[PDB]
């Protein structure tokens, strides 16, 4: 009997599978332009919007 | 390696053959060999000329 | 797949960072399908007709 196996090496091919993923649906539809380079360095950490009378 | 037959007429039936079998050799990784050095900046600027030497 | 730290100043000196870990998936041969056949030389002449049907 023929024995073939130190002839050949045992490869891991270069390519990845798929992963899983999920969905970014809340970030879309929240308010987004009202904060929008608000916060910089003139301001400190906070800012502040008017509630209504 | 392998053997050979001696036949008056090269009849090989009935008779054994050479197996193929291999073997392989193996080599591996050592330590790192490092040197290191330090100098201050003062001296730099006023000791070491020639350093690449 | 990783994961992340949550820090006021974004200060991670004394902590975990993510570990590199690989897998792989793995996948081998099955066996042969074999079909065969054989036929005399004399019923090919006077008997099959339409071999390739």
């Amino acid at each position: 009997p023929n024995n073939l196996d130190s002839n050949v090496s045992q490869i891991v091919l270069k390519k990845f599978l798929p992963g899983f993923m999920s969905d970014l649906v809340l970030a879309k539809t929240v308010d987004r332009q009202l904060l929008a380079g608000e916060i910089n360095s003139s301001t400190g950490d906070s800012v502040s919007f008017k509630r209504p009378h | 390696q392998f053997s050979s037959l001696r036949t008056p007429t090269g009849d090989i039936s009935g008779q054994n053959k050479n197996n193929l079998i291999s073997g392989k050799a193996t080599g591996r990784v050592g330590n790192y060999i490092t040197v290191a050095v330090e100098y201050q900046q003062l001296e730099e600027a006023i000791k070491l000329n020639q350093l690449e030497e």
